[PDB]
DNA sequence: GATGTATATATCTGACACGTGCCTGGAGACTAGGGAGTAATCCCCTTGGCGGTTAAAACGCGGGGGACAGCGCGTACGTGCGTTTAAGCGGTGCTAGAGCTGTCTACGACCAATTGAGCGGCCTCGGCACCGGATTCTC
DNA sequence: GAGAATCCGGTGCCGAGGCCGCTCAATTGGTCGTAGACAGCTCTAGCACCGCTTAAACGCACGTACGCGCTGTCCCCCGCGTTTTAACCGCCAAGGGGATTACTCCCTAGTCTCCAGGCACGTGTCAGATATATACATC
């Protein structure tokens, strides 16, 4: 598997944190297909700056870049 | 009733709305398809780092694409619904 | 050895409120609001050296690039705000 | 024997970010003039922030900032929703938004 | 009818805002934001103008038209462009 | 003396018909007139302060280029 | 003798290294960073200008006009993803035609 | 006394295309095209001149930024033409 | 089958590809000193696994809730057509305004001594998170 | 008109703030080159206007193609109860490599010097623009 572990209550809650009062049956597959093109974006981003300074190892700052690079500035875990 | 309740309560905590390990697999797993051979260390606030950009993204693609359901008088999402609110931004 | 802005937001915090305690995670939220700010402002006016031909930051290019970087009301508390600290500052 | 930010009557550091100012290769000249301001101007920022923030905290009953605290300070501004939009703060959630 | 008339537009690349109404609109709205001072606006600038407001509405009716074919209209009511700006943000 | 109806009733149908929208309703010739208005003072405002700095009463081509370019949405032909 | 001519290239090198000294970029500047940037450079516009001049091409005329970029942008996925922020001048849009 | 780049891109036009002529406004576009990609890869890879506390632009960073900067196939095709030229300027 | 719909050419019109003069920014040379690449090291942060629980997910089921399809009234919109108004050409004037060329001065890099402001480690204790209890609300 | 939602209290617990040691980075102070504020002069290109003229908008009358509310039908998510299952907690070992220091060396920067390339200017002349006129495509 390794993509079945984002299951359908964890998709529910997901949406109705989002105010979404009734859901159909079909997001069930396309949220997950989007969620793999969302962090595969996030993945290479990152892991660019980790084969950079020659290290095996991919620190927090590395994804905070990556996303400060993609758009979406996330404070906090700096 | 009941979902009223759960509107009420999701909205009201700030927990993580996804499992540890199944992300982290998803994301060692995602990792491993790039750059092929060696494996890759990830700090443990790294992935925790992720793991919130991802729900916060999520969260925010839901609460965006449901305003496209009371616009065509409807009340539930589609697969179009989502793919539209996609085909709008140009990500 | 590793700096950070945790006792000057502290310091402000105790100065704009009584006793209002700070988490020690929260406070990291404002490392990276701060260390942000700063990079816009302070980078965006590095441009303003580029267009016009220059080589120096003075205080009139950060002051255009808040009257850029922020929206209107909050953007003239500030400009009002800095100009009072250089006033005092240059009769030291 | 003196201090800079006691001179600019300020709380934020004025040699830090002056240090950084040269540091960054940001222009190869830096007037003197400039981080006693941009210091200023950070200080409001987060006074303004933090004055938000501390109204919604006893608000809640609480005297300790949490992360909710502060996402409920900018989103429910209208300026700071204009500055902060792109940014989703950690351990936040989202505002009380129904239909 | 109007068939005719689409194929003809998305052919051409002139300008369909004419060129002295649109420089009083930019000469009104600047004196505003000024403190009450005249400006020049050199020659060129105003094409700069022009071309960025045909864009942004050329692709803001695109998107609204899109959604507009959601709900099974064809007609384009305000209701439609008002929440094609809240998505974008 | 009506300083926005220079934008005409027609010329929103122009550029409806680039756009590729087969029939307007009404009130949009009233909701466009807003909406472009609000874009032009995220340029302007953001255009006069440029040639604020470089004391300058001249609005150069540059500097909306420059503003645009800050906004987001880059244009090029221009320079 | 030149280093445009000596790595075998089109687009000049001792402007893009005057250009990276004098941008403000980093206080020392390699010698084999330009020449690496110079050509990815080339290559751009070179994968530009095919598709302009192929478009151009097609419509019978022997003079590249803004409406043919504009084309061949739009057409191309690589840049329509690196170019998906950008207006150009006198640029027209595709013809886009849909019923209900 | 105004440099621009309208020739290198007249002579990249002549080498791959034998008599396409190209007009005077549409070589300004390529003049703010190539004036802004430079404006990015130049741009970004100075900040990982920043986070890894270094001070040179060698020609990895600059791989890294192409790397970044550009989409699949397209950034392939770049790094594989770019090393290329590299190797044959070593060799002077 | 008349109305578009594509093509031949008329010529005329100006942009543009090209040729020349020329100023200055790019190449040759070489010293020198900090940046860093390589070598070693030691700890510290991560990975792997045992094991037991306990919330949490999966699965049938039925029932109301909602999406979808047809449909009639009607009204708000496209179109045809005469007018009248404002937009474009283009031409004149003509002067405010970019810019750019000197100058001289305040001003910021540059550098040696020195010390306290701020960073690292530590230790509570009150704030808070959770668990259990007493007072309201709509079907 | 009573199970569910809200406020309240008690107790463990654990991180937030106070405290000390210290060190290195910010301060103070004197030196010198120069970046840029400041003035004045010069060409240029933007604004005001006006006459014309004419292309397009304006106003209206009308026919009718969708907008919308309604309603019938059928299917299809959600709440519920039971069973199953894997996520997590805490531990324990161990080891891969991340961070630190040394040391040489080498490679880029600065300054000087020489000249070939890229820019401004000027000009015949072909590419297309628009315009008219004539051979096909069609509801």
């Amino acid at each position: 598997d390794n993509i079945q572990g984002i299951t359908k209550p964890a998709i529910r809650r997901l949406a109705r944190r989002g105010g979404v009062k009734r859901i159909s049956g079909l997001i069930y597959e396309e949220t997950r297909g989007v969620l793999k093109v969302f962090l595969e974006n996030v993945i290479r981003d990152a892991v660019t700056y980790t084969e950079h300074a020659k290290r095996k190892t991919v620190t927090a700052m590395d994804v905070v870049y990556a996303l400060k690079r993609q758009g979406r500035t996330l404070y906090g875990f700096g | 009733q009941g979902w009223l309740k759960e509107i009420r309560k999701l909205q009201k905590s700030t927990h993580l709305l996804i499992r540890k390990l199944p992300f982290s697999r998803l994301a060692r797993e995602i990792c491993v398809k790039f750059t092929r051979g060696v494996d890759f260390n990830w700090q443990a606030q790294a992935l925790l780092a992720l793991q919130e950009a991802a729900e916060a993204f999520l969260v925010h693609l839901f609460e965006d694409a449901y305003l496209l359901t009371l616009h065509a008088g409807r009340v539930t999402l589609f697969p179009k619904d989502v793919q539209l609110a996609r085909r709008i931004r140009g990500l | 050895r590793k700096e950070s802005y945790s006792v000057y937001v502290y310091k402000v915090l105790k100065q704009v409120h009584p006793d209002t305690g700070i988490s020690s995670k929260a406070m990291g939220i404002m490392n990276s609001f701060v260390n942000d700010i700063f990079e816009r402002i302070a980078g965006e006016a590095s441009r303003l050296a580029h267009y016009n031909k220059r080589s120096t930051i003075t205080s009139r290019e950060i002051q255009t690039a808040v009257r850029l970087l922020l929206p209107g009301e909050l953007a003239k508390h500030a400009v009002s705000e800095g100009t009072k600290a250089v006033t005092k500052y240059t009769s030291s | 024997a003196k201090s800079r930010s006691s001179r600019a009557g300020l709380q934020f550091p004025v040699g830090r970010v002056h240090r950084l100012l040269r540091k960054g290769n940001y222009a190869e000249r830096v007037g003197a003039g400039a981080p006693v301001y941009l210091a200023a101007v950070l200080e409001y920022l987060t006074a303004e922030i933090l004055e938000l923030a501390g109204n919604a905290a006893r608000d809640n009953k609480k005297t300790r900032i949490i992360p909710r605290h502060l996402q409920l300070a900018i989103r429910n501004d209208e300026e700071l929703n204009k500055l902060l939009g792109r940014v989703t703060i950690a351990q936040g959630g989202v505002l009380p938004n129904i239909q």
